[PDB]
RNA sequence: CUCGGAGCAGAACCCAACCUCCGAGCAGUACAUGCUAAGACUUCACCAGUCAAAGCGAACUACUAUACUCAAUUGAUCCAAU
């Protein structure tokens, strides 16, 4: 997907490039996702006490 | 493999069995040649013996 | 049964059914169950070991403060903020 | 080769001839909350949301409750704009705050805010929780009538329940002290459900408390529809929701239907869908007030299944998928010697026919 | 990717002005 | 003679949202390593401050609020000389905080900027939600 | 290949198990004396340089 | 390799290669990394487990290697104490 | 004559010339750059090389923190020293 991009405060280097953009201009970038496809669990009868 | 051929009247327990025993009736082969020290009785099977 | 059981000290049995509440079923019968090996004899030594320990445990009455496990620390914060939701009547 | 875009491209209203007139950021935060807002809003192009948000139903939510009060802002707000000028006239009000020690009294925040924003927040809480999704097939209402239910415990201590907060089943042995607001002449139908109790179905619910046919907030009055059962979530079964629902009938309503014999100690009676039972009590009947509570397994639901119920204690264990690993093959070239063993069945030495 | 049509969505340098040592 | 109250499925359905978040059992949202925030949360808090007012969310990973204090809310701003000094941030995390324990929310995470976290206003606003019972650090996943 | 500037030398626990580990250090400077984990003991020990290995 | 030696004509065993490597009765061979003690100084922690770990040889490695050895080392034996003699057999392997 | 970056080779991967250009044979900071273990990558073989969840043990009270920064910064077997 195509995400907007926001550094992290302590990336120098990103956060100066962000700061000089123009207002209303947001920087977009390329992102790739895993849609877990199983549950973690689930909860069986184990005994009848 | 003891209580198959105990059943089978291969190695008879009216008897002391060691290693002769065994051997006359073919239920283990020992390779003294191959640095074989002799017999080692292993569990498999114990809940039937 | 383990109110029964005549072998085990009264002392005992009463501290153990505290300690393995979870093991103890309607009938009041402590159930061991041990599925870790091929052989019936080992299956059946394990579970008369876990006898053995349970015997041991409560009549040791160990004081020493175990290490708290992770799952529960966070029960341990859950439960105070329940009792610091608990109020007292206006008028008791 | 090249494709036109679908519709208008990010930075395109930008105009790039004037750049060095044009202002910048010159901050993180200036950029993030504008970057916050594009994040939020739709576009034709593949993103987070689509595959990771919920899909929520395009038609809105009907709402079934109580009409919103009928508010004078211009009077509201001239009250509201004077007291400020009241407490900001007090020199001992601005010391306070320009030395950093004044405080809110919280107590008579909640009481404000029970008044004004409570209903909103706790709809917005019971959205969240599922209640709405699971009782009313998704329609919603605002809990316009302030519900305070407390489980007495011991003398002299009340366990109150909120809207979410978590009660034992200990706690909750006996039924709960339940009070309203409540005009003369009005008639009310509370019911407490465990949404995630019913052990047979996953879509029914327990139906542990029905009191119908109150008269105005005297709750001991009412007629006992159904007695009520502590709650008795499973071992190992987590955590589940136990929601009072408070109902302002327009009229006496008959809920022979829907009576249990006293005492009901057959979970098969217990079986009770609030969709069903309201839809066909909804012509004269309206959802009011709102509480509910999170309920885990203690001792004392050892008790409930063994002596009321007559029944032995089920418990659950949660079970995790079996570790994935990819089909074994003869020569495993380059893998360590521990290949083997995570093929292995047993750790006992195996020794064939001899 | 150049073919579809996001081709450029994540362009940035033209919204900075060029740095000259 | 089979009794009928001990009929159990052999699998047990839960439907509250919170089930596996309170065992610990459920998924962060693990990733997102080159962008601010993180994901890998259950509940967060987030604070938003305007010019005029202060706002104290908590939210689901999923974007859903959960309870929020805010001083455009009269309730609150009856109490206050002024909504956008430090007396006000700290007034927000003891209501927050309240209202967290009333709705079952003990543990969040916190993901303030290094400005904001050395702010003596956000200082305030934590040390109101920790003395309020809520834990602004959320427990380890069990994977195991 | 070039100017020896860093050398390898042999840090050797204080807690008499035996346990080394070898780091770079700058050949000007004094005698290594570290804090670094024992695995013998299970705990962070004083480590102390005994000899110099290579030159690096 | 020596197919038929001059005294016995027999096929001879080249030992450089029993040296080096196990084979479990199964057919697999194990061997240790090249280098898993060469400058060690200057490896990363990753990669010297790597180096210290037992793998396996392919097949054309395999078939090489039991060309090279006589038809005594392909025997079962039974070692007592043998750490190895869990991975002597394969176990739910589909071809 | 080995290794890395760029063009040729414009968009998954791969791609030559005594083709066109620029570099490497370190340095610096740590001293848990501790141990262990799913699943994967791979310079077209092999050898070698690479990334890693969970776990143990630590660290921690927000230094973009637990496989350091860095592009290459390198040498098999035998043997020798210990
Ligand atoms: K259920
Ligand atoms: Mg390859
Ligand atoms: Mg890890």
């Amino acid at each position: 997907t195509k995400e907007v991009y926001v550094p992290h405060p302590r990336n120098t280097e990103a956060v100066d490039l962000i700061t000089r953009l123009p207002k209303g201009a947001v920087l977009y970038k390329t992102f790739v996702h895993v849609v877990p496809a199983k549950p973690e669990g689930t909860f069986k009868l184990v005994a009848m006490l | 493999r003891l209580q198959y051929l105990i059943d089978l009247g291969r190695v008879d327990p009216s008897q002391p069995i060691d290693l002769t025993q065994l051997v006359n009736g073919r239920g283990v082969t020992i390779q003294p040649l191959k640095r074989d020290y002799g017999v080692q009785l292993v569990e498999e099977g114990a809940d039937t013996f | 049964h383990l109110a029964t059981a005549e072998w085990i000290a009264e002392p005992v049995r009463q501290k153990i059914a505290i300690t393995h509440k979870n093991k103890i079923n309607r009938l009041g019968e402590l159930i061991l169950t041990s599925e870790s090996s091929r052989y019936q004899f080992r299956n059946l030594a394990d579970c008369l070991q876990k006898i053995r320990d349970m015997i041991t445990e409560a009549s040791q009455t160990p004081k020493e403060p175990t290490k708290e496990d992770v799952k529960l620390h966070r029960i341990r914060i859950e439960n105070m903020n329940r009792e610091r939701l608990r109020q007292k009547r206006i008028h008791s | 080769r090249r494709t036109p875009p679908l519709g208008p491209m990010p930075n395109s209203d930008i105009d790039l001839s004037n750049l060095e007139r044009l202002e910048k950021y010159r901050s993180f935060d200036r950029y993030r909350r504008r970057a916050e807002q594009e994040a939020q809003a739709p576009h034709w192009w593949r993103t987070y949301r689509e595959y990771f948000g919920e899909k929520t139903d395009p038609k809105e939510k009907i709402d079934i409750g109580l009409p919103p009060p009928k508010v004078s802002r211009t009077q509201q707000l001239l009250e509201r704009k004077q007291a400020i000028q009241e407490l900001r006239a007090n020199v001992e009000e601005e010391r306070a705050a320009r030395l950093r020690t004044a405080s809110v009294p919280l107590d008579a925040v909640r009481a404000e805010w029970e008044r004004t924003c409570g209903p909103y927040h706790k709809q917005r809480l019971a959205e969240y929780y599922g209640l709405y999704r699971d009782l009313f097939h998704g329609a919603t209402f605002v809990p316009r009538v302030p519900l305070h239910v407390a489980y007495a415990v011991g003398e002299d201590d009340l366990m109150p329940v909120y809207c979410g907060n978590e009660v034992t089943p200990t706690e909750a042995a006996q039924a709960p002290e339940v009070t309203y607001e409540a005009e003369e002449g009005s008639l009310w139908t509370l019911l407490l459900t465990s949404l995630d109790g019913h052990l047979l179905e996953p879509d029914a619910e327990y139906l542990h408390w029905l009191l119908t046919n109150i008269p105005g907030n005297r709750v001991a009055e009412g007629q006992v529809t159904c007695p009520y059962l502590p709650p008795f979530p499973a071992r190992g079964s987590g955590i589940h929701r136990l929601a009072f629902l408070l109902f302002k009938q327009d009229q006496p309503i008959d809920f022979s239907e829907d009576a249990r014999p006293s005492p009901c100690y057959q979970l098969a009676q217990r079986t009770f869908r609030t969709f069903d039972f309201y839809k066909k009590h909804q012509e004269t009947m309206t959802p009011a007030g709102l509480s509910f509570f999170q309920c885990r397994w203690d001792d004392s639901v050892t008790y409930i299944f063994h002596q009321l119920l007559d029944m032995r204690e089920p418990v659950f264990e949660f079970v995790r998928p079996p570790p994935y690993h990819p089909k074994q093959k003869r020569f495993p070239h380059r893998q360590p010697l521990r290949y083997l063993d995570r093929y292995r069945d047993s750790h006992e030495p195996t020794y064939g026919i001899y | 990717y150049k073919t579809k049509p996001t081709h450029g969505i994540g362009k940035y340098k033209h919204l900075i002005k060029a740095e000259e040592p | 003679d089979p009794v009928e109250n001990e009929a159990v499925a052999p699998e047990f359905t839960n439907r509250n949202p919170r089930n596996l978040e309170l065992l610990s059992v459920a998924r962060k949202e693990r990733g997102w390593r080159t962008v601010f925030p993180s994901r890998e949360f259950w509940h967060r808090l987030r604070v938003i401050r305007t010019q005029h007012h202060v706002e104290a969310l908590v939210e689901h990973q999923n974007g859903k609020v959960v309870v929020s204090a805010s001083t455009r809310e009269w309730a609150i701003k009856k109490h206050l000389y002024s909504t956008r000094n430090v007396v006000a941030c700290e007034s927000i995390g003891r209501v927050l905080a309240q209202r967290c324990l009333e709705a079952g929310i003990n543990f969040m995470v916190y993901q303030p900027t290094p400005w904001e976290a050395a702010s003596d206003s956000m200082k305030r606003l934590q040390s109101a939600m920790t003395e309020g019972g809520v834990v602004l650090r959320e427990p380890q996943r069990i994977y195991e | 290949k070039s100017k020896s500037k860093n050398i390898l030398v042999r840090m050797v626990s204080e807690a008499g198990t035996g346990f080394c580990f070898n780091t770079k250090r700058n050949r000007l400077r004094e005698k290594l004396t570290l804090l670094h984990y024992d695995p013998v003991v299970k705990q962070r020990v004083l480590f102390v340089e005994k000899k110099k290995i290579r030159s690096l | 390799l020596t197919y038929f030696s001059a005294r016995k004509g027999k096929r001879k065993t080249v030992k450089a290669v029993i040296d080096r490597f196990l084979r479990l009765h199964c057919g697999l061979w194990v061997r240790r990394k090249a280098g898993y003690k060469k400058k060690l100084w200057k490896k990363t922690p990753a990669r010297k487990k790597r180096l210290r770990e037992f793998v396996f040889c392919n097949k054309t490695q395999s078939k090489l290697l039991d060309k090279m050895t006589t038809s005594f080392w392909k025997r079962r034996n039974w070692y007592v104490d043998d750490p190895y003699q869990k991975y002597h057999d394969r176990t739910n392997l589909k071809v």
